[PDB]
């Protein structure tokens, strides 16, 4: 899950 | 917290959050070589778009899942308005990057892309004729991300819809404040707000046509598609 991983970082 | 910012703080915020300009990899282009460059560029810019979003005042207050749905439907309108904006001072050319200045005729090198270029160029001139300002530009790009998928998100969704509409209102106050500070007459301010807001319409339309073309090119195996870019491409059909 690209998009998600970047919203959490 | 975001709802408590003044017109000047919101302007500053957004001005700081702008993403950087990226370069393109280094005689005439081929259908494949040209989509390969644009796609490699759009894929690098989305990573930056994810982190510009998070700095837009109020975006992080949304549930993660609304954050995704918003980026998922607005990514190609956000890429389009940045392009129009950096092409503003180059009549007849689209500045994909500082080392990739394409014109209408290079648009013909890829099947069915010229129509798409023709509209980006017309919006670019439209913004030149109105003399769009950098402060306005940053406000428009935020309205575009907040208005992409609010009519597509039930008790927490109505709650998230209202918060979203509250940010939109503050951005509308900001834009009105920018025009007042440059001395537009009261009448003149709502004539310019509405003209800026009708260009979003055209942007939404360039976007829908842009997805179709992209997905065509992908289904013809014309270009391999990047991990993050594929993911986002799939959010529209799916
Ligand atoms: C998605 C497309 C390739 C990537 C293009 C791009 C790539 C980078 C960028 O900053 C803006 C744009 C806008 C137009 C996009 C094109 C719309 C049609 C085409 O398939």
């Amino acid at each position: 899950n690209a998009l998600l991983r970047y919203l959490l970082d | 917290l975001a709802l408590s910012l003044t017109a000047d703080q919101m302007v500053s915020a957004l001005l700081d959050a702008e993403p950087p300009i990226l370069y393109s990899e280094y005689r005439p282009f081929s259908e494949a070589s040209m989509m390969g460059l644009l796609t490699n560029l759009a894929d690098r810019e989305l990573v930056h778009m994810i982190n510009w979003a998070k700095r837009v005042p109020g975006f992080v207050d949304l549930t993660l899942h609304d954050q995704v749905h918003l980026l998922e439907c607005a990514w190609l309108e956000i890429l389009m308005i940045g392009l129009v904006w950096r092409s503003m001072e180059h009549p007849g050319k689209l500045l994909f990057a500082p080392n990739l200045l394409l014109d209408r005729n290079q648009g013909k090198c890829v099947e069915g892309m010229v129509e798409i270029f023709d509209m980006l160029l017309a919006t670019s001139s439209r913004f030149r004729m109105m003399n769009l300002q950098g402060e306005e530009f940053v406000c428009l790009k935020s309205i575009i991300l907040l208005n992409s998928g609010v009519y597509t998100f039930t008790l927490k969704s109505l709650e998230e819809k209202d918060h979203i509409h509250r940010v939109l209102d503050k951005i509308t106050d900001t834009l009105i404040h920018l025009m007042a500070k440059a001395g537009l007459t009261l009448q003149q301010q709502h004539q310019r707000l509405a003209q800026l807001l009708l260009i979003l319409s055209h942007i939404r339309h360039m976007s829908n046509k842009g997805m179709e073309h992209l997905y065509s090119m992908k289904c013809k195996n014309v270009v391999p598609l990047y991990d993050l870019l594929l993911e986002m491409l799939d959010a529209h059909r799916l």
